[PDB]
């Protein structure tokens, strides 16, 4: 299962739709309808689509509507009649969508071309979020999308992160399965296979590549810092060199420079880490300022 | 001395018909973007 | 029972329906008809169509009357004179639709056109939500659509979940129990099945077809986050590579850097992250931040 | 008994008819008739049709009477004087219609043709509404309508769920029992049968028919989740796959992320859903994420 975990196929792709609805059946926890003028001029229209033509000078005050936005990924081959779950999510001061119904909504692409039609109920968890929900095959795919697979003698497996050895392994591991020039690796992310021309072949072909087994080699040492959430993780390929860190209230348990011993592998790096003392707080200051030193021999990313 | 022909401040045409745009591509995307400038 | 739970059968769809009505005899707990005044204007509509025309000039301030949309499926070769379950759902301003009873309402297709007639008596559950119920057996279908079902001799089985190895697994299925060529495979979402001319013919050899079973191939390893829910969930093929977490408040049980151990099955990923001791908020960070660095080999998805 | 209780016979079906009428004899608890006109109108128009000719500039406060709306349903080959039940719904603040009495009220069809006349005695349990109530025999059809019965030799038996697998079941079950050629499937949802040209004979066959017993074959699995009432129901077809699920304030009892056997049939699934120590509410999540994540193998709707 290794390949199909690595690569995605050329041209097997999800697009994004989108769509603008209304949610009925709430239990008075929908939008004011006097700050969100959308809400009642969409409800409108939907009364006079139906055949209900509300005079235009008139307060329409509602509880139980609320205007939202629908979001899917239209899948790889979809085919019309097939069904898709779809987000909504709440668009103006509206309390809570526990128990409403999603109205028929076309969900649009980037061309502005309907593709989907939602419509079902919504599950609200029940700190729990209470503006977005999610309906599972709450839309009908509508329109389907032409492709060009089948065609050609040529596919490419696209890996997910960029590596000239991990590019080469694919490439090798097709061409030891699949005859000597199946594969060929056009750049550190792509892997150009031949494929037979025909439609059913190339299914088969890409059939048997996809649950083939390829050894993951070594693959950059980066350590991942995350503020926001003050979180640190390191990978195997981190190592540290013999250094002094200091910083505010911590000490050597006895001064308050403490020296880090050069570490090879990641148990050695975590042993040295702890040995500091130190909360993961003060641990993203620590191995900013070793990573300019020169110490934490990795790459240090903030996300 | 109104009959005179004269040339117009704005000359040409006053209105552009909007050009069809390019065949999408088959690549499995909706968005399609014509040549970009 | 694998083929009809995997796949779905080309023509064979269901389709949504939409419609507004009244629902009369709630207990004092309809619209309060000054802020809808669709509610009364449809009310004095059913009232001039039955016989009686109230004066334009007057003041009407119900309370056992609630505007509601309806809204359900269209099953697949639904014939006139069958019954569906519809859902009813307040539009405004309405407190509770507890024992009211759905009149006379047409429910309209995409097209506009009446397909179904809508009347019953609505069940609410009675934390239970009040403006939303659903009435089993509530609409009648009066409309019917054509098909091309029973013309040609090709029918595509559309799997729900794109997979070439699965598509292919599903073709050589077909092509054991049922000749040689009949069945293949198009792309990672459609197999293209040979069918006898005729319309019983085809019933018959898809219901040879559907109740087939076929051995699911490993499926893509992903973890999905449910933030609004707070739920996290991994599958068989989800493993972990020998990598540090730190997070706050969380440590070894002694720093607060935690070694995760390389992991192979599912119980090894389970028993690895149980190891450090986080909520399931924290474990969505830590999982997160993991899939940054790329211990997590795995398609993290947020739903 | 399942043939009758698995399909429906075509041009065997019931209507929808619906009127408006007044009930009278309640004890103070009727219409305002200041904020329901119609009321006061309606009750002045049958006064003026009995032979009372109440003055146009007057004030009526009633108290006993309330405007209400009657449904029915027209039942199949239904003849003049047969009675039906009828369902009473007041419209407009009335507080109840305990003891309340319906007087002579025309049932209209979609057509706005009058097939029954209602009259009775409306029955109200007495947590119970009070504002509907039902009278058996309550109104006595007047109109019959023309039907096809009896003429050609084809009748669709129309399943009430879509099914190929059922179809040919039944097919095959009356073209044991009745003849080599007597049942032909159309499509997933329809039974062609051959019958003897008359009105008795059809009558005959389809008394054999109705009566025949199918073997019901595995029909897809399902998870049902009604979110307005918080119950979830899973049919007997639905499986596991071995995956990870965690969610707030569950824990295994010993970390938040519980591990979940692969599972065979239902009672396996009951065991490792259980062993989670879910709530219903909670439990919806976990099914929709992992309906997401693909450890549930089944169709999962939300009701």
């Amino acid at each position: 299962e290794r390949i199909r975990d690595l690569t995605s196929v050329q041209g097997v792709r999800e697009n994004s739709l989108i769509g603008y609805g209304l949610v009925v059946g709430l239990d008075g926890t929908g939008d004011q309808t006097t700050q969100t003028p959308f809400t009642t001029q969409t409800l409108n229209n939907m009364l006079s689509q139906l055949g209900i033509t509300v005079p235009t000078g008139t307060n329409m005050q509602l509880k139980n509507v609320a205007a939202v936005m629908v979001t899917a990924s239209y899948p790889p081959f979809a085919r019309q009649g097939q069904t898709i779950d779809v987000v909504v999510s709440s668009m103006g001061n509206a309390k809570s969508l526990r128990g409403g119904t999603l109205l028929m909504t076309p969900l649009k692409g980037v061309d502005s071309q309907v593709y989907a039609l939602a419509q079902g109920n919504i599950l609200v968890g029940g700190v729990n979020q209470l503006n977005g929900g999610r309906i599972t095959n709450g839309a009908i795919i509508e329109r389907e999308l032409p492709t060009q697979f089948g065609a050609g003698n040529t596919i490419n497996l696209q890996l997910n992160d960029e590596d000239f050895t991990m590019a080469q392994q694919i490439t090798d591991a097709i061409n030891r399965a699949r005859g000597y020039g199946s594969a060929t690796a056009l750049d550190a992310r792509t892997v150009q296979v031949r494929v037979p021309s025909g439609n059913s072949s190339q299914v088969r072909f890409l059939a048997d590549i996809q649950n083939m087994e390829v050894n993951v080699t070594p693959q950059d040492a980066k350590v991942v810092i995350n503020s926001r959430t003050g979180s640190v993780v390191m990978n195997r390929e981190v190592t540290l060199d013999s250094c002094a860190v200091a910083q505010g209230n911590l000490s050597v348990t006895g001064g308050s420079l403490q020296s880090v011993r050069s570490s090879a592998n990641l148990n050695s790096v975590v042993r040295a880490l702890n040995a500091l003392g130190a909360t993961p707080m003060d641990l993203m200051s620590i191995l900013q300022s070793m990573q300019s030193a020169g110490c934490l021999r990795a790459k240090l990313e903030i996300i | 001395c109104a009959w005179i022909p004269a040339k117009p401040l704005v000359q040409g045409a006053t209105t552009a018909q909007p050009i069809p745009g390019p065949v999408p591509v088959a690549n499995g995307s909706i968005f399609q973007s014509a040549q970009p400038i």
